[PDB]
């Protein structure tokens, strides 16, 4: 970064990663229910 | 007649003996491993590159190898009275080199009326084009003072332009739709290739002679080196994309290889450094190949200026970019000299190279000289016995 | 280190060649389709 | 291309399936003087707005993003839309609306003590999420409701707004320089003029004036009987960059008076390198980000998504029409997502989100627009022209010494000429030309011979309502909610107008092919 | 796709140039490094050029092949110098690149007429890295004397195309193919490469040995070892063949051999009776190869070479390897043998090795391979023209 930033336990690659895995956790669910209605 | 050839050659050969014997008297031991490379070059590298026609193999290297001992004889004698101002010179390994650059010039020429002139139209296009050539480097080199010292600007561009003009004015209506003899051959195309492959590893040493010794030398060569390395890579990308289904053509591979050589010359001792070179390579290539499979047909077909071998793809438009890359160089800072004296260099031997060719086409229009028939063009059987078996 | 970044130059080339032919075939067998 | 599949990612692949056959044409179709001129065109039209909003993001946001960020944001996001897209003619980067949200976020946070540019990356996060939902169950089947309607009310509304600033900027100039019996000769230049200065607000509305002339000259003499036709035609293809010329050279030879120039960034560097760099960590930079927001900002991400889904759609549909001669295909699910999910990207390099905007993308396909012998023609449609604009934006930085001697007037009567030549795909623009027309001199078409005068009229009466209420809009302070008026026209359409109006009456005045009913 | 080949080329430019602007920066060495360039670019592409129907693709292939070869082998070989830092670009840089170039070119005679152009691309860029670190290994780790680097050039360039002959290994051409015969005048073009690989060898052995009396013992040895070499080899080309008559394979290649079996003892005080006796059996041991080992490795073994660089440079190079650890027990050289032992292996496992890999890579059906049919035709690559 620049100057002097918090120190945080997650680098920004990691937290990225993490958002974009729940990111996609998120938006599966979203499409097995939708594949779930529509069906029964 | 039927004499005139032998007698222009007995009668220039005296003129060559009465003028050396006039003005010519007797580091080289160094420059010597140098020029050995450029007389490799002219001598053997445009002689078989212009053989890959599948019936003019025979007139192409002899008519090379003749226009050549002619040039070496006649550059001499002009370049040395040009620098000495009509006094007496004495001849050194600079002075030989500075003469198989004249041929070389000539011998570009050559590659645009290829199949399509005489020999005695040879000697007179000889004869003309080195009295243009060297007046015009002597303006670029000392009353512009301009860095040439690959002379993209002296030689490729005013020989390919000079090809142009002389092609121009010797326009034949017959060969604008294309020729039966003007096709290449197998082994014919080998030849091309042993021609093109001795042009591309001496070329270092072409445009490395003159240069001053030490780190520009050294530059020059490392610079013509990767530029060609550069080029080749791009000449092959660019004829596999401009072609029908991908396939290579050995038009491209003969000719557009040598374009990264080309146009680093203005270039070649400054210090561009390597990528710049490189770049300068890959660019060349690139509008090598682009002018072989666009330009030529538009140059030929509409603008009624026929190239045989695309001498224009390879040495004006390479040159002309050299040219550009060697006002750009001056203006990054890359070297001493003026950008105004780069584009008058570059502006004065276009402008040389198309009005000599012009006067001396209009002299070799003349129904003189022998000149073939439509029918007969790209024929060795016109000037050589050509044996019966192939 | 040297030869880490040869590996490095190595891998980039891969990647880039890799990526391009990948995205090709993705849109040739989109398109064929 | 607005049908419902049914299938997931249907209306994606669809666009896949339908423009990308075309790819190798795309380049080819480039190799012509009329896209090189589209090219030089585009550049200026596309390079200034991005320096004059760069310029306001970084006052209004004390240099957090700023005229770099929004270069390198423009130049990254228009190379991969130009490389990927299915409608390669949209033009993309920063719009008015989107610097309106950045200044409301930007107070948001700073009454809530909050770190703006996190927030920026949590809302680009979360951006990423609504277009892959949106693109997944065909969202942008919904854009077939929107008709010549709203087509050309945001349309001419765009164009109003860019020709009042493009006037308002000269404004500005006259009122910084006004005119005065006496000045002050000894006036500090750096950074700006703290003073007024002689000559300098006449000249530039000479320069204004000089370039806008020019520029419809040449525009004019591209469709007159003067000169070879391919000539003519190179030059009034290059009509603008000859102009442009003209008028930089007049500029370049007066040297006493004063002109105010392009200013770009010294280097690529961060606008502010003492509060972020170019990685900004999503869990906070001087202090820890509070989870809370985190969840929060979904709200400003919807009014993000609203805005730029209803901007880029209606500027496709706009610069697609069937009337124009784009028989190549466009994609709307594709180029939704690609947009949205670049702007989600460039959101966590603390870069603005971008957006197609209407003006440059119809004077994009209207500076590659080809015709007849009047009547349109073809359109070359083409990718290399808005790669080689996304090219030379990002590149804009590194050629400071040419954009440093280019006055702001002369691309002030560009502007102009953009502004007045975006009008002319608007059929309300022309009924609008109809009120001051005697009803003998109305054209042939099918909205005059078969409605009656006064009902065309009430028609266009009402659409001018509808604009001036959008005007209205724009300059009150609730400007954010301008999509959800534009989209209340889609009720008044489809509802409250066959109250009022016959259906053949609907059909002729607002048809998507021009067609008689 | 028909649009790999020309991208590949265009990123590989685009790579070289940009990593020739972050490492590289700025004359008695300069006729053998011309020497060397003539070898690389006219000896080994018209070499290959015997094949009836693949003249155009040999030697084109060949400039290509090199070209790239150069540029890579200067960017890898600087960085293992320099260990990741910045270079000066000198004679020696250039002379060690068209060794890299013809380490290649070597590799590239084992599939020649079964490969694309990008296949080759590939090749080039993975046989360089290999090569390289080899060549590394045994100059600094190792210190052997290889001075004409039989092991590190010549057995490493022939048993890595063996390795990726052996795995591009095809079913369809094991019994021949109708392609796969030589011209008249295919051999009088394959002539002038021998001729100019023979004539300037000594200055391949030569360029970068230490000035003053390895050089002059490098010249001696190779022009020697040379001209032992063809009269042996002639003579064993008689004897092997029906009736006395010369293979022009064999005069093709195998008079080539004592230069490279020559190469490791170049620079030692081996005397010319030694670098004579060396280049006598370098002939035998080719001719033999030719005439019985060739068939073996195709029919048996399942590798096809199509010049049969196994027989020149391999099978010499092996003989050179250990030549020069017979020349070190001798004390004709001051350097350890057991180290040249290890030189010798080292490269022969590398090149194994990284033929696997690189071949294993090839296989990929991406690049644009000829039909078993099409195989050793200029056709399926260039325009060709309708006479010969
Ligand atoms: C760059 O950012 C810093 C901090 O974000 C700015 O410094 C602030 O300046 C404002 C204006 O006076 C005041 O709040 C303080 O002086 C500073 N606050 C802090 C927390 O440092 C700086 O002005 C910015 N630079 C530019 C050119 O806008
Ligand atoms: C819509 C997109 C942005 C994803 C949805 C965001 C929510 C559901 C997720 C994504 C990433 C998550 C965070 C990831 C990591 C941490 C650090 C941990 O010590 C506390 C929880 C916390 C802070 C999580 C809270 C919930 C969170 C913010």
């Amino acid at each position: 970064g620049e100057r002097v930033q918090l120190a945080h336990h997650f680098s920004e690659p990691e937290i990225t990663l993490i958002i974009f895995g729940v990111m996609a956790g998120v938006i599966g669910t979203i499409l097995l229910i939708s594949y779930g209605i529509r069906r029964l | 007649m039927r004499f005139t050839f032998p007698l222009m050659a007995i009668v220039l050969e005296i003129a060559m003996i009465v003028l050396f014997g006039l003005f010519v008297e007797y580091i080289f031991f160094e420059l010597y491993p140098l020029f050995q490379d450029v007389h490799v070059m002219i001598f053997v590298g445009f002689g078989f590159l212009m053989t890959f026609l599948k019936k003019y193999g025979f007139s192409s290297v002899g008519i090379n190898l003749l226009v050549a001992a002619l040039g070496l004889q006649w550059g001499t004698i002009v370049q040395g009275i040009l620098q000495s101002q009509g006094q007496k010179f004495n001849i050194g390994i600079k002075n030989m080199i500075n003469a198989d650059f004249s041929a070389a010039t000539v011998l570009i020429s050559f590659g645009a009326v290829l199949g399509k002139t005489s020999p005695t139209q040879m000697l007179i296009m000889t004869i003309l084009e080195i009295v243009f050539f060297a007046h015009n480097e002597y303006l670029v080199s000392e009353i512009f003072k301009a860095s040439d010292i690959g002379a993209s600007m002296t030689i490729h561009a005013f020989g390919a332009y000079f090809g142009l003009a002389v092609a121009g004015i010797l326009y034949r209506s017959g060969l604008r739709k294309g020729h039966e003899n003007e096709e290449s051959a197998y082994y014919s195309d080998l030849f091309a290739m042993i021609g093109t492959l001795f042009l591309w590893m001496f070329w270092p040493s072409f445009n490395s002679a003159i240069a001053e010794p030490g780190d520009k030398q050294c530059r020059a060569i490392v610079n013509t080196y990767f530029s060609l390395a550069a080029c080749v890579l791009t000449a092959f990308a660019f004829s596999s994309l401009v072609e029908h289904r991908g396939k290579l053509n050995m038009v491209h591979i003969q000719n557009a290889t040598l374009a990264g050589g080309v146009a680093v010359g203005t270039c070649a001792d400054m210090a561009i450094h390597p990528f710049g070179s490189m770049i300068i390579g890959s660019i060349a290539g690139m509008v090598s190949v682009l002018g072989y499979k666009f330009l030529t047909p538009l140059f030929t077909t509409k603008l009624r200026i026929h190239d045989t071998c695309g001498v224009h793809n390879l040495h004006g438009l390479p040159g002309v970019v050299g040219g550009l890359a060697g006002i750009v160089a001056v203006a990054m800072g890359a070297s001493n000299t003026s950008m105004a004296m780069q584009a008058a260099a570059l502006g004065s031997s276009i402008g040389t190279a198309v009005v000599g060719g012009l006067m001396t086409g209009l002299i070799l229009k003349l129904p003189l000289w022998g000149q073939p028939s439509d029918q007969n063009c790209y024929d060795d059987s016109v000037y050589w016995k050509v044996p019966k078996t192939r | 280190a040297p030869v880490v970044i040869i590996l490095i130059i190595l891998c980039v080339m891969a990647g880039i060649i890799g990526t391009i032919l990948l995205i090709s075939y993705s849109i040739r067998r989109l398109i064929k389709a | 291309p607005l049908q419902q599949t049914g299938q997931l990612f249907g209306g994606l692949v669809r666009d896949i399936r339908r423009r990308y056959p075309y790819y190798l044409s795309d380049i080819t179709d480039a190799f012509s003087p009329q896209v090189l001129a589209a090219v030089i065109f585009i550049y200026f039209a596309a390079l200034s707005p991005a320096i004059t909003f760069g310029g306001l993001l970084g006052e209004k946001t004390r240099n957090q993003m700023g005229v770099s960020e929004l270069l390198i944001s423009t130049a990254v996001q228009g190379i991969l839309f130009a490389l990927l897209g299915a409608q390669p003619l949209l033009v993309v980067g920063f719009s008015g609306p989107l610097l309106v949200f950045e200044e409301a976020f930007f107070s948001f946070c700073e009454t809530n003590g909050l770190e703006y540019i996190v927030g920026r990356v949590w809302i680009g996060f979360w951006l990423i999420l609504l277009v892959v939902l949106v693109v997944a169950f065909e969202g942008s089947f919904l854009v077939r409701f929107i008709s010549r309607y709203t087509q050309e009310i945001f349309s001419f509304l765009i164009s109003l707004i860019f020709i009042y600033e493009t006037f308002s900027k000269l404004i500005k100039i006259f009122q910084d320089h006004p005119l005065q019996k006496t000045y002050n000769y000894n006036v500090l230049m750096v950074p700006k003029p703290q003073g007024p200065l002689p000559n300098t607000a006449l000249l530039s509305l000479v320069l204004m004036a000089g370039t806008f002339f020019f520029a419809m000259m040449l525009r004019k003499f591209k469709n007159s009987s003067y000169f070879p036709g391919k000539l003519r035609r190179v030059i009034g293809d290059f009509g603008v960059p000859i102009s442009i010329l003209i008028m930089v050279l007049v500029d370049f030879f007066i040297q006493d008076t004063y002109t105010q120039k392009l200013s770009v960034p010294d280097g690529f560097k961060v606008s502010n390198s003492s509060a972020r760099g170019w990685v900004i960590h999503p869990l906070g930079l001087r202090s820890e980000f509070p989870i809370w927001m985190m969840f929060a900002s979904a709200l400003p991400a919807l009014l993000v998504f609203i805005l730029i889904f209803l901007e880029s759609q209606i500027t496709t549909l706009i610069v697609s029409k069937p009337e124009r001669k784009m028989v190549k295909g466009s994609g709307f699910h594709l180029d939704l997502l690609l947009v949205v999910g670049m702007g989600g990207v460039a959101a966590l390099f603390g870069m603005p989100w971008l957006s197609a905007t209407t003006v440059r993308s119809v004077t994009h396909a209207n500076a590659l627009t080809v015709m007849g012998k009047a009547q349109i023609q073809e359109v070359k449609e083409q990718r290399i022209s808005g790669l080689l604009v996304a090219v030379l934006v990002g590149l804009s930085i590194l050629m400071e010494p040419i954009l440093s001697r280019i006055p702001l007037a002369v691309l002030f009567g560009i502007f102009l000429y953009m502004g007045v030549t975006s009008l002319s795909g608007i059929q309300l623009f022309d009924r609008i030309l109809l009120l001051f027309k005697p009803p003998k001199y109305h054209p042939d078409v099918p909205y005059v011979k078969r409605v009656k005068t006064w009902r065309m009229h009430l028609f266009t009466g009402i659409q001018i309502i509808c604009l001036a209420v959008l005007w209205v809009v724009k300059s009150t302070p609730a400007s954010l909610a301008l999509p959800f008026v534009l989209i209340l026209t889609v009720p008044l359409r489809r509802v409250l107008l066959p109250l009022i109006f016959r259906n053949v009456e609907l059909q002729c005045l607002d048809a998507d092919d021009a067609k008689a009913t």
